[PDB]
């Protein structure tokens, strides 16, 4: 499948976001309200993939119009691009089991990782800025990159676009503060902490999430969401879970009408005495 | 003997450093430090607890207890 | 007595290794280190911990605390 | 050698002070005071544990232990 | 002095025996032993930190820190 | 040098009670008392541990890691 993702105006981007949500998963019965849910991805071959076309980077104008992403489509990483001019899909080196037929394949020696990513472009995601410039920016570096390996600018320009497209997808709250800056006023969206740990959690809040059943709150680690509204306003979609399991088998805990990721409450009480422990040096 | 089975209603670190822990309606006490962590961790995530002791009367010590997830 | 009953509202560890709870708008401090976790541990799960004294002042020491679920 | 390998059924602490955990149907006790929460937090979240002793007949004890992310 | 303020970036243990944690893009160190599972524990859990110290120095030690679930 | 970065594969209490963690596909282990809790926890959570150490070959032994949120 193809969607366009039209970073025209708020409304097309949301819209877009909120087509290939629709398409890609279904609703959990219990976190959705109207058409808005946190949904789970679809069950779906692993290699299957959906392409998106980047669009409206200039508001409305068939302009800039060369790029589209491979999304693996069950864990909604970018398993890289296409410059539909040149009909050459650059590959990340973990993602070699997606094959895009029609086109010439130039496998990367870059893996897909922010790790990675985050090391080429020499740029942290936290407080990495992204704006409808820098997104133009990040297209034509996408446009001129040529090569098995990625660059600096090339890696640059992927990891604000993984953030818009992917992660955005992911996450509501990325969704939400990232499209400010495509409003006429062009304001600067800057990725916080918290943002990225989302990001960083998307495996563990979807392991945990199916089992929500109206607790009066959600811990994930770092992550906490105090009633159903914060769960909506952050995620959208997450990891069909039936890198959603660590360890262990336990998806949740109930703790004082909490529902624990069991992991982090494993965590921190795998303690023992405090006297003992300072004192057994 | 399996002096209570049942989650802990409640914990509780004493002045003497033992720690209380209240089982099916009986309140035991224990002066094994390693066992607080491991009672409050039983109590938060709902673990059914069996003290097993000599003796089990209300207000009675313990160092023996099993854990169950249930 | 019972000094403070409620959700720990900050917890705080300080320089001389005591560690520091507020409970329903009163400071206490206890110099049991054991209690460091347990009460961190309470503190995250939202436990009703009752602060046990024979000195209630807000910030007065403290080395007796129940901890219940809701 | 590897005797045991699979989720704790039941972990038990000891008038001993030592520390039991049931798992693949045999129980295992270790003396080693780190492995008590280590081995009830592997318990809450259903961590699969390989139990490594001399014996593993029911009853045996350990002194090593991995934490598999099975 | 409430020298930083935030969730813990990251948290390291290092050879000489220091546990430094980074809160607000500034790193310190605590020897404090009591510290590391109450940090580590903040940090897993997204806790925010004050670090407190009279030495509101970067890479400095600390002893003093509050903890907010937020 | 910063041996592996990555998540805890296995973690394994030893018999000579020092602590191993996999990481990047190698066996690090430690003898720090301190880090064993915080190793499992960053096990449980899955956070990226590097590894430091001034022999990075599987069976060396560190005395200092790096627990991030990634
Ligand atoms: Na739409
Ligand atoms: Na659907
Ligand atoms: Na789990
Ligand atoms: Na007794
Ligand atoms: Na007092």
């Amino acid at each position: 499948r193809e969607f366009t993702i039209d970073f025209s105006t708020q409304q097309s981007y949301v819209s877009s976001l909120n087509s290939i949500r629709t398409e890609i998963s279904t609703p959990l019965e219990h976190i959705s309200q109207g058409t808005t849910s946190v949904s789970v991805i679809n069950h779906t071959p692993p290699g299957s993939y959906f392409a998106v076309d980047i669009r409206g980077l200039d508001v409305y104008q068939a302009r800039f119009d060369h790029l589209r992403l491979i999304i693996e489509q069950n864990n909604l990483y970018v398993a890289g691009f296409v410059n539909t001019a040149t009909n050459t899909f650059y590959r990340f080196s973990d993602f070699t089991h997606i094959s895009v037929p029609g086109v010439t394949t130039v496998s990367m020696t870059t893996d897909s990782s922010y790790t990675t990513l985050q090391r080429v472009a020499a740029l942290e995601r936290s407080g990495m800025q992204i704006s409808r410039h820098s997104l133009v920016s990040s297209y034509l570096a996408l446009m001129e990159f040529s090569g098995n390996t990625m660059t600096r600018d090339a890696s640059r320009a992927v990891l604000r676009f993984v953030t818009v497209t992917a992660e955005a997808l992911r996450f509501r709250q990325i969704q939400r503060e990232f499209r400010q800056a495509l409003s006429e006023t062009a304001p600067v969206y800057t990725m916080t902490p918290g943002d990225v740990d989302l990001t960083l959690n998307w495996g563990r809040i979807s392991n945990v999430l199916p089992e929500y059943r109206g607790e009066d709150g959600v811990r994930v680690g770092r992550i906490s969401f105090n009633n159903i509204s914060a769960i909506l306003g952050t995620v959208a979609v997450i990891l069909n879970c039936h890198e959603c399991q660590i360890t262990g088998d336990r998806p949740v805990i109930k703790i004082n009408n909490t529902l624990w990721e069991s992991n982090t409450a494993a965590a921190f009480l795998n303690r023992k005495s405090q006297f003992l422990y300072t004192t057994g040096k | 003997a399996d002096c209570a089975k049942g989650k802990i209603e409640f914990s509780k670190y004493n002045e003497d450093d033992t720690f209380t822990v209240k089982v099916d309606g009986k309140e035991y006490w224990t002066s094994r430090w390693n066992l607080q962590p491991l009672l409050q961790s039983a109590q938060l995530t709902g673990m059914t607890v069996t003290i097993k002791s000599s003796t089990c009367e209300s207000g009675s010590g313990f160092a023996e207890v099993q854990f169950n997830n249930d």
